[PDB]
């Protein structure tokens, strides 16, 4: 179900010149937007951080 | 400056037809729901004054002009529209044009009321709205030419088109629709005044029996005197009961009702000045109101 | 009439939260103690 | 009173990057190209059991 | 760009669709309000000292 969010979208036009990178990490493709008890849930279970 | 102006925003889709007969309403009465700053323009359509369900007739549209706030709209911006309020924002500033839809000419010095488009117009295309200006015509007309109306409608259940204002003539009929837009105005006048005259002659039970012109008089002046005698020239002090006073209520609220609609206030006055006095159809008319 | 934006890279570390989730790494923040604490507003 | 037509930054641009050796699909294909082939009415193939 | 396949059958596609998407933005404008008292004009311009 979760995959289920992220594969439901097309990568979409156009290219950014200064995409947001991480610590020794490939740039972030997407965000979530939770409530603030579901990101406990999401947390401590199903994901790590 | 310190001059306040509302922003009317209109929505992107104009049509090179629809931007011209906005470009051509400079000087006109637009209502609006509330004094604010930035505002869109589907506030200021008919439409939004329905109820339902059912578009709003003659009765409703004096009734929304005392919640509605009356604004004249000044130079158009093909951006928006710029317009004062009539209330707080010409206060300080003092004069503002305004042009006739009326086909009455004005006069120096007189009080101009505003008039739904009962005496008899533009639509968007483009933007599925309508627009309905509302007629200045002066106060003293104003408490004649709706009464004209009225009386024609109990006509319906000599020539009352007849209205000679400073030297011209005016033709209230020129029709068929008009009288039906109409018709919730006049049971209100029937049933105020039908409810008036029972309950008066429920409580002085012989005015119309008491004899004429010499006793009537009589019982005239002394209910028309100050002095201390006033009960006892009035009163006529199982079975059902008429309920008078519970009757004299709703008849006073009803006739409280009409007296906030039918007093049509001189909201302007029109001061020319460096011109002519007599201001005619389709001319910009400088605005003063009450400092 | 037509104009092209200008852009200058100032990288700065944020405190964040990532997680992995498939083939991409997925942003995730809950906005309740950093936008709309005490206001008078819904939380859309 | 400014009057402005502005027309925004087009950025869109949609690339399409295709290559049949990139797909593994390949591996079950045997791809031989002729420089010009349409001539020819009738090749056939011997099998010999 | 619309991406194309040259389809094995020999019937016409008759015409690929390439062409051009414009979209009117949107417009809304955001609002404050920052009052101040009376006296504290005063105090400000300097009448009051």
């Amino acid at each position: 179900w979760l995959v289920d969010l992220t594969t439901a979208t097309q990568p979409s036009v156009a290219v950014p010149r200064l995409t947001h990178a991480d610590t020794r990490g490939r740039p972030v493709d997407g965000v979530l937007v939770t409530t603030a008890p579901i990101k406990q849930r999401l947390l401590q279970s199903f994901l790590k951080v | 400056a310190d001059g306040f102006e509302t922003d009317i925003a209109i929505p992107s889709g104009i049509s090179r037809p629809d931007a011209a007969a906005l470009q051509r309403c400079e000087g006109r009465v637009v209502f609006l729901p509330t004094i604010r700053r930035q505002l869109t323009l589907a506030d200021v359509a008919h439409e939004s004054f329905v109820s339902g369900g059912v578009s709003p007739d003659t009765l409703g549209l004096l009734l929304a002009y005392r919640r509605r706030f009356p604004a004249v709209i000044t130079r158009v911006l093909p951006t928006r529209i710029v317009a004062c309020p009539l209330d707080v924002g010409l206060t300080h500033a003092g004069t503002v044009n305004l042009r006739n839809t009326s086909p009455v000419d004005l006069c120096n010095g007189d009080p101009i009321s505003l008039v739904p488009p009962v005496f008899e117009d533009v639509r968007l295309d483009s933007l599925d709205l309508t627009l309905r200006f509302p007629v200045p015509l002066p106060s003293p007309l104003a408490r004649e030419i709706v009464a004209r109306l009225v009386a024609r409608g109990i006509r319906d259940l000599p020539d009352l088109n007849v209205l000679y204002y400073n030297g011209s003539r005016l033709s209230l009929l020129a029709l068929g629709p008009v009288n039906a837009e109409l018709r919730s105005l006049v049971l209100n006048m029937v049933y105020s005044i039908t409810e008036g005259t029972t309950i008066i002659l429920t409580l002085i039970p012989r005015l119309f029996a008491l004899s004429a012109q010499d006793g009537y008089v009589n019982a005239l002046l002394q209910m028309q005197s100050v002095t201390r005698e006033a009960a006892q020239l009035i009163h006529p002090e199982g079975e059902r009961r008429l309920p008078l006073y519970e009757a004299l209520v709703a008849w006073l609220t009803h006739a409280g009702q009409l007296g906030d609609t039918l007093a049509l206030a001189p909201v302007v006055r029109v001061c020319t000045f460096d011109g002519a006095a007599v201001v005619r159809s389709g001319d910009m008319a400088p605005v003063i109101r009450y400092p | 009439t037509l104009d092209e934006l200008e852009s200058a890279p100032q990288t700065t570390r944020v405190r964040a939260d990532l997680v992995s989730i498939g083939e991409k790494l997925i942003f995730l923040e809950a906005l309740e103690k950093r936008i709309y604490a005490a206001t008078n507003v819904p939380y859309p | 009173d400014v009057e402005f037509d502005a027309l925004l930054g087009s950025y869109c641009n949609t690339l399409s990057l295709v290559r049949f050796l990139e797909l593994g699909l390949s591996v079950a294909c045997v791809c031989t190209k002729f420089p010009e082939l349409a001539y020819m009415n009738e090749g056939r193939v011997q099998f010999e059991v | 760009h619309q991406p194309l396949i040259a389809r094995d059958g020999p019937h016409p596609i008759e015409q690929p669709t390439h062409n051009y998407m414009t979209k009117i933005i949107d417009r809304r404008a955001l609002n404050a309000a920052f009052s101040l008292a009376t006296e504290a004009i005063a105090l400000l311009t300097g009448e009051a000292l």
